[PDB]
RNA sequence: AAUUAUAUAACUUAUCUAUUUUAUAGUAUAAGUUUGAAAUUUCGGUUGGGGUGACC
RNA sequence: CCGCCUGUUUACCAAAAACAUCACCUCUAGCAUUACAAGUAUUAGAGGCACUGCCUGCCCAGUGAUCACUUGUUCCUAGGGACUAGCAUGACGGCUAAACGAGGGUCCAACUGU
RNA sequence: GAGCUACCUAAAAACAAUUUUAUGAAUCAACUCGUCUAUGUGGCAAAAUAGUGAGAAGAUUUUUAGGUAGAGGUGAAAAGCCU
């Protein structure tokens, strides 16, 4: 079959995969947020 | 034994308290100061907080053991949703009552007579049947939720048009939801009864008497039949927080004091939820003997005798199919005794007034096996419905 | 995030609504293979402890009435829901059970053996030697554990003191005190075996899975010429 | 009943400590793969095998799953281990020897029919010289002082 | 195949409790023995490429 | 010819004769508060294997005949006892069986720019 | 990293007409799959189009949310699948 199409978008899948409260439940998430502060991303988190 | 809750789902204990605790004399450190919880400092103890005021959304409520009105003793309730085990059986018992086969001859005869026939009586039934099952909704196949009440408004819609004929029709009027209750005893068991009717037909004047004193007297010789080893009170309703009341339905002063008919519904839709025959029966004797028992307790006092004046009240019950008639007659209040005089019942059961209703016609092979409409329609129900409405006037 | 569906805590005669595990632990990995799908089915609580004497009543033997004989989705064999006094509950159901029989639980040793009638209940003791039972119990108190499926019974082999030898179905012989109760009579659906299942999709109702595709005695050392 | 024997023909069983026991009944399950039902069947069938030391019951079933071809339920129908070692080899030897045994190939055939083995083991001597290898009495005597030499040299 | 292997499973001796008149029970650990789930590492040379042989 | 049948599989070179499957057979286990399971040997787990009927079925200790000897296994010293009467074989072939298949072949008729 | 795919949990949904019966039956749409041939091959397409084919009330297909993670997971075993 044709591939190239594996997004199939949601937010509420988004925003508990990857959100802002998901990253901060453990520590390992927590470190995640402290690399992309110290580089100075613009976006922490989706 | 197996103990029900496995002990995951339980809520876990308290943690252990820090050991600074356990020394004498020692004051602990704790992070009451900083107004957070941090892990590397012992954890406060506060005590229990008041607001000082009431606030209503957040109101609790205090233990039964504090109620005013709890009593060591306890009430058996019976309500609605209670289905007894024994059915009418039971139901006979907790009422002091004898049961007879078949209406009294007297409401029999009311329709026997061709003068009190309505005028193009089987069409304009059968008109109504269809309009609660199909006509009266948008949709192609209606629920009882809705056609059940209907079918039982349409029908005593019918029964009132005979108002020209007889102007005493007049004295009566009806009322939607109203309550009873009563409280009396059956050998040392304290007993209530809180209820609803769907309908109540309410009269000027009082039905006649069915029984004779002589058929009253005749009764002492029943025996109210036992079923060990079922207890009376299986199915009942234990209460140790109640209020001793007795309710017709209106307040005092109501100019139409005497109550003629009740009517129950069995209106849900779906099978389980729906009371049984024989335990639809039962409901009717105890909420109708309450309304009973109540009127009399307003008359004569809360004394206890034998009455001087016998109370008839009148029941009809359906699911919008078959139709079950009652006709009850009070004698005597004096039941803490199994033996006495009795009180009498007249039951007529599993009336049918229509088999089965089509509201598309089966086809087989282009052909029209079954027209919509009413299947295997009885006339001789309505009459019978007919008949007890009647009854007090012609 | 697994959460046990077993958390109701006061028995009632309701069924109740169970959730499927597909053979995975509370980690969420299979620990069971050939498990998943079925029917979904409601859980009705039986109570396994006989002789349990009602609230604010005294410890003597007492009857209850047949109600009705039941299929059930749960268990091989069938129950009987049963009322005496106010009290209503499931309990397994014997082999000729009928609506509408009156039923005994009792309490009591007698120093001579009592006459035994299918499904009541006594202490092990009073029953003469080899009258076949069910549902036995291990320890006074704890509730039946043994011989309760569909077809099965047992045998009260021999009684010397305060203990007796009851055989389990697999034979295998088995000692208990005799003041644990058991009733006697052996259990229903004794025809149980005889089914056929006929199809693979019948299986897939019940709740099974397709097995998998895919398809040491050491000699000592004056052993290896002859290997 | 499977007692009444057990108790006659080794007495001391109740006696016996744990780790004796158990030491019989693992060396069976273990290292010899003998099922459930089976190890019932031998305890019954000869009582001795639970006086008898491990490390000898071991060697004597390997002896016959190896050198002899027997099978599991063979060992179990004809009491294999009832008998003693030196018996076995002084029999089977002999025969081997003298071309009339062979042990089973790895497809599991044999080229001639073995004797059976009740006829090596269960009958008497004189019938198994006899009528088994049709052999002479002396000849056997002489064979087995040459065995018992070579077993001092081992 | 070589080297290990408190994965499990057994035992044994201490240690710590109970008792017992030596004695049998157990065991937050240490030292042995037995099993082996696994772990790390390797695939001499000349004889065409094999197959049996050899050979250094 | 192969496989019993409806099903499944190498997303992107293989859809099958392979995998699963009702049926049948072997092995392990006597028990509770998170799977198996709110279950208990007609139950649960692991594994093998077409079904069906039909021939081929043999390590019971031998001979006498429920009885005596001869064996065997053990002890106590070549003697003397004890035990073996609460059971009793098995291992292949040809079978297929109607139905079913985008499975692999052979053939007739019709049909056609092959 | 399980928004693709493999398997599972919970809550939902779809199945015309005709013949049989009383069903993993039959003919054949919707829908799901992908036997055979030609075209295409930097293609409309990093696996398609045109015809022709298999199933189509069931071990059926489909939607939403959740679960299992690399010494691992899942697997009607193809050493298949896990962006
Ligand atoms: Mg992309
Ligand atoms: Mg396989
Ligand atoms: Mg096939
Ligand atoms: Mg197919
Ligand atoms: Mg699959
Ligand atoms: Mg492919
Ligand atoms: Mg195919
Ligand atoms: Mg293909
Ligand atoms: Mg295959
Ligand atoms: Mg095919
Ligand atoms: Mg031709
Ligand atoms: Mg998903
Ligand atoms: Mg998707
Ligand atoms: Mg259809
Ligand atoms: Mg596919
Ligand atoms: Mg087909
Ligand atoms: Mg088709
Ligand atoms: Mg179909
Ligand atoms: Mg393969
Ligand atoms: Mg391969
Ligand atoms: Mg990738």
């Amino acid at each position: 079959r044709a591939r190239g199409n594996e997004y199939q978008p949601s937010n509420i899948k988004r925003k508990h995969k990857h959100g802002w409260v998901r990253r901060l439940s453990t520590p390992a998430g927590v470190q995640v947020i402290l690399r992309r502060m110290l580089k100075g991303r613009k976006s922490l988190s989706h | 034994a197996y103990e029900w809750g496995v002990r995951s789902t339980r809520k876990p204990e308290p943690r252990p308290l820090d050991r600074v605790y356990e020394i004498p004399g020692l004051e602990p450190i704790t992070y009451e100061g900083k107004k957070h919880f941090v892990p590397w400092l012992a954890r406060p103890i506060f005590p229990p907080w008041e607001r000082g005021w009431n606030d209503p959304r957040f109101h609790r409520a205090a233990p039964i053991h504090e109620q005013t009105l709890y009593k060591e003793e306890p009430c058996y309730i019976f309500h609605q949703r209670c289905r007894l085990l024994e059915g009418m059986k039971q139901a006979l018992w907790l009422t002091k009552t004898k049961l007879i086969e078949g209406l009294p001859k007297k409401v029999l005869s009311l329709v026997d007579d061709p003068a009190n026939h309505i005028e193009n009586q089987e069409q304009r039934v059968l008109d109504i049947i269809s309009h609660a099952r199909l006509w009266h909704s948008t949709e192609d196949i209606p629920k009882r939720e809705t056609y059940c009440p209907l079918i039982v408004d349409s029908l005593i819609q019918l029964c009132k048009s005979q108002i020209l004929k007889h102007p005493s029709l007049a004295r009566r009027t009806s009322a939607q939801n109203c309550t009873l209750a009563t409280t009396w005893n059956r050998e040392s068991l304290l007993l209530q009864v809180r209820g609803t009717s769907s309908t109540i037909l309410s009269a000027k004047d009082p039905l006649p008497v069915i029984a004779s004193r002589e058929e009253v007297e005749a009764t002492r010789s029943h025996v109210l039949e036992t079923f060990y080893p079922i207890s009376p009170t299986i199915d009942l309703q234990e209460c140790h927080v109640y209020e001793v009341k007795d309710d017709t339905g209106f307040q005092e002063g109501y100019p139409y004091p005497h109550p003629h008919t009740l009517y129950f519904l069995e209106k849900a839709n779906l099978r389980p939820q729906r009371f049984l025959p024989e335990q639809l029966r039962a409901k009717m004797l105890l909420f109708a003997f309450a309304n009973a028992l109540a009127q009399a307790r307003l008359l004569y006092g809360n004394t206890a005798k034998v009455l001087e004046q016998p109370i008839v009240v009148q029941s009809v019950g359906t699911d919008g199919r078959v139709f079950q008639f009652l006709v009850l007659q009070l004698n005597t209040t004096d039941l803490a005794s199994s033996e006495g005089v009795k009180n009498l019942v007249w039951t007529d059961s599993d009336q049918l007034l229509y088999r089965h209703f089509w509201c598309r016609p089966v086809i087989k092979k282009k052909v029209v096996v079954e027209p919509v409409g009413p299947v295997d329609f009885q006339p001789e129900t309505f009459r019978k419905f007919l008949a007890l409405y009647l009854h007090g006037v012609v | 995030k697994f959460v046990s569906w077993k958390s109701r805590t006061k028995y009632t005669v309701k069924p109740v609504k169970m959730r499927k595990s597909g053979g995975r632990d509370h980690t969420g990995r299979i620990r069971v293979h050939g498990i998943g799908g079925g029917h979904k089915q409601n859980y009705r609580m039986i109570d396994f402890l006989r002789f349990r004497p009602e609230k604010e009543k005294a410890p003597e033997p007492f009857e209850e009435k047949v109600v009705v004989v039941r299929y059930d989705p749960c268990r091989s064999a069938d129950i009987a829901l049963v009322a005496g006094g106010s009290r209503k509950r499931w309990i397994i159901a014997t082999e000729n059970m009928k609506a509408g029989d009156t039923i005994l639980n009792s309490n009591h040793i007698g120093r001579m053996a009592v006459a035994a009638q299918e499904g009541d209940a006594h202490p092990l003791g009073a029953l003469p030697v080899g009258t076949l039972i069910n549902n036995v119990e291990s320890e006074p108190g704890r509730g039946a554990q043994y011989i309760r499926a569909a077809g099965t019974c047992g045998v009260l082999l021999r009684k010397v003191n305060g203990t007796a030898i009851i055989q389990l179905p697999s034979k295998r012989q088995m000692q208990v005190l005799e003041s644990c109760t058991a009733t006697v009579g052996r259990v229903s659906n004794v025809n149980h075996n005889q089914r056929v299942i006929g199809k693979a999709g019948r299986n897939r109702w019940l709740g099974k899975r397709p097995n998998s595709g895919l398809w040491k005695i050491r000699p000592l050392p004056p052993m290896k010429s002859y290997v | 009943g499977k007692l009444k024997r057990v108790l006659s023909v080794c007495p001391e069983v109740f006696t016996m400590h744990q780790r004796d026991i158990d030491r019989v009944v693992k060396v069976l399950r273990e290292k010899c793969l003998f099922t459930a039902q089976h190890i019932t069947d031998v305890l019954h069938r000869c009582p001795t095998v639970l006086q008898e030391d491990p490390n000898e019951l071991e060697y004597k079933f390997q002896y016959a799953y190896f050198r002899m071809g027997l099978t599991h339920l063979d060992i179990v129908r004809t009491n294999f281990l009832q008998y003693s070692i030196t018996k076995i080899k002084q029999r089977h030897i002999y025969l081997e020897r003298l071309g009339r045994y062979q042990t089973p190939d790895k497809k599991g055939q044999t080229q001639i029919p073995n004797p059976s083995l009740r006829n090596i083991l269960r009958v008497s001597e004189a019938e198994f010289l006899a009528r088994t290898a049709c052999s002479s009495v002396e000849e056997f005597q002489v064979f087995k002082k040459l065995l018992d030499q070579e077993e001092e040299e081992e």
